[PDB]
RNA sequence: UGGCUCAGCGUGUGCCUACCCUACGCCGGCAGGCGCGGGUAACCCGUUGAACCCCAUUCGUGAUGGGGAUCGGGGAUUGCAAUUAUUCCCCAUGAACGAGGAAUUCCCAGUAAGUGCGGGUCAUAAGCUUGCGUUGAUUAAGUCCCUGCCCUUUGUACACACCGCC
């Protein structure tokens, strides 16, 4: 049974589409195919903001960050329950969740 | 060179850890500087409010 | 801390660095642990940089194509 | 004021933590002429607070089948024990009392379900309210086990357990204990 | 530690160490009496109200399984 | 070893069916025996004078006055029948056993455990079970780690259903 009409990829209109590396156990992945993360995180963890701005000799140092491009091939990303298997309705939709940002 | 034993009172219960029950995480205030707040997990019946010991200063912390 | 306050020195700038290469990006748990005790045990925190090996195009990533099976 | 057992007046002795002050209860409102009472101390959490220490030990103190619900002999080995404790010591046998329960109970231990390399895993510090738990039971097993196959009797078994853990000379079976856990505990970090 | 082979019956040089020594210290049971001169216990339960007789020892509790005596007050 | 001192369930004379629960007096050291009685029962047993425990004695860290297994002799009761000992008593022996590996059982307040007492079985009887009572705690007010259960999603080549199929 055909799955997704989508056939799991992004390709549509190109015949190849040159792989990538699982971040996670190095494995080929299509470029397309592979769940791509893109992680603004902190430098510094969430509870070690204040101890930082004690000893920062700028008063008003502005806090770095880091930016990491991660890609999983499926096996990776459903072991880290990073994407879950969802319903036969649910599997459609393709809006990203919700950030909970308040 | 060494850091000394110190006490530290709960503010807040977090929730239970350890995948038994042995464990309850909660936020401890500083009493030598209450600005100064870490999270610890300590085992055995833990409520508000209630001071406890620590032999050192940071140790852990996770969100659950 | 301990080494540096006794050679004089009460400041640092902290260059951060991962694994690199076409290997993880990511810095382990150590990072935020170290980074942390430095300012903590009375030392000054400046400018921190990233020093990670970010290639433009790598060679070949060790595990095969298959990957790493677990 | 109370004079439990007849004497030893409980508005002398003090405790010198204030983690301990408010799990511990020698205080005047929890103060009692005899340490039994069946006041339902297990019908609700954070209810054996308030229940007076000399009972807690007195609770403990049964154990091993043979001793399960005979409460009047165990009055009557801690009634003897006090008494002897105070003749060594010349001090409020409450304040022993106190003394030995702080310096018995562990600060920290370690408890994990993963991979362990000695006992456990992970070291945790553990909650003044059991602190107190360990502590009585420490020293009942020190007192119990000291006294299973030796000529000396519970009372004076009970006296030099917590004479010994009072003081502190690595001789208490509940400091003993406790010194192993921190030290685990340590390793564990 | 294989056998304890206590004194049954006193001798000389026990029995002196006992009328010297004995009631000097804060906390004298029949116990206490038994493991520190080796005697048996049967004989330091009766020599123990042999001296609370001669008065130069005070009972305090006359329990029939703790039964506690002491030194005099001194001073 | 002696003294002290407090329970609650429940049973008790029978169609066939014979076989009751027992106060008191006397005899014997005991198991037992003999006569007066009572009770078809909140009426008598029975204020069920239970055990544990408590208070005093002796023992004194030894396989000892712990333990009573095995075994000899003797005496009664029930039954027609007691040997392969029915049960009980007395005097004899005093065996392992010094807290038990891997594992494993049960349990949250009048609970576990200690501790005895009724019923069922019974002419004879409980180490069984079913109920009752006394003394009375430690830890915990959580988790899905182990063993499992429920709901949803999901995959399946399973449907005798994963102890499946292959
Ligand atoms: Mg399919
Ligand atoms: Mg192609
Ligand atoms: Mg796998
Ligand atoms: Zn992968």
């Amino acid at each position: 049974t055909k799955k997704r009409r989508n056939n799991g990829r992004a390709k549509k209109g190109r015949g190849h589409v040159q792989p990538i590396r699982c971040t996670n156990c190095a494995r080929c992945v299509p470029k397309d195919k592979a769940i791509k993360k893109f992680v603004i995180r902190n430098i510094v963890e969430a509870a070690a903001v204040r101890d930082i701005s004690e000893a920062s000799v700028f008063d008003a140092y502005v806090l770095p960050k880091l930016y990491v491009k991660l890609h999983y091939c499926v096996s990776c990303a459903i072991h880290s329950k990073v994407v879950r298997n969802r319903s036969r309705e649910a599997r459609k939709d393709r809006t990203p969740p919700p950030r909970f940002r308040p | 060179r060494v850091q000394p034993i110190k006490l530290a009172r709960v503010t807040k219960v977090l929730g239970r850890t350890g995948s038994q029950g042995q464990c309850t995480q909660v936020r401890v205030e500083f009493m030598d500087d209450t600005s100064r707040s870490i999270i610890r997990n300590v085992k055995g019946p833990v409520r508000e409010g209630d001071v406890l010991t620590l032999l050192e200063s940071e140790r852990e912390a996770r969100r659950l | 801390a301990q080494r540096c306050k006794e050679l004089g020195i009460t400041a640092l700038h902290i260059k951060l660095r991962a694994t690199g290469g076409n290997r993880t990006k990511t810095p382990g748990p150590g990072a935020q642990s170290a980074l942390r005790a430095l300012a903590r045990s009375g030392m000054k925190i400046g400018r921190i940089e990233d020093v990670t090996p970010i290639p433009s195009d790598s060679t070949r990533r060790k595990g095969g194509r298959r990957g790493r099976r677990l | 004021d109370i004079k439990l057992f007849g004497k030893w007046s409980t508005d002398d002795v003090q405790i010198n933590d204030i983690s301990l002050q408010d799990y511990i209860a020698v205080k005047e409102k929890y103060a009692k002429y005899l340490p039994h009472s069946a006041g339902r101390y297990a019908a609700k959490r954070f209810r054996k607070a308030q229940c007076p220490i000399v009972e807690r030990l007195t609770n403990s103190m049964m154990m091993h089948g043979r001793n399960n619900g005979k409460k009047l002999m165990t009055v009557r080995i801690v009634k003897h024990a006090f008494e002897i404790i105070h003749l060594l010591t010349g001090e409020n046998p409450l304040q022993v009392l106190v003394n030995a329960i702080i310096n018995s109970g562990p600060r920290e231990d370690s408890t994990r379900i993963g991979r362990a390399g000695t006992v456990r895993r992970q070291a945790v510090d553990v909650s003044p309210l059991r602190r107190v738990n360990q502590a009585i039971w420490l020293l009942c097993t020190g007192a119990r086990e000291a006294a299973f196959r030796n000529i000396k009797t519970i009372a004076e078994c009970l006296a030099d357990e917590l004479i010994n853990a009072a003081k502190g000379s690595s001789n208490s079976y509940a400091i003993k204990k406790k010194d192993e856990l921190e030290r685990v505990a340590k390793s564990n970090r | 530690r294989d056998k304890l082979n206590n004194l049954v019956l006193f001798d000389k040089a026990t029995y002196d160490k006992l009328c010297k020594e004995v009631p000097n210290y804060k906390l004298i049971t029949p116990a206490v009496v038994s493991e520190r001169l080796k005697i048996r216990g049967s004989l330091a339960r009766a020599a123990l109200q042999e001296l609370l007789s001669k008065g130069l020892i005070k009972l305090v509790s006359k329990h029939r399984a703790q039964v506690i005596y002491t030194r005099n007050t001194k001073g």
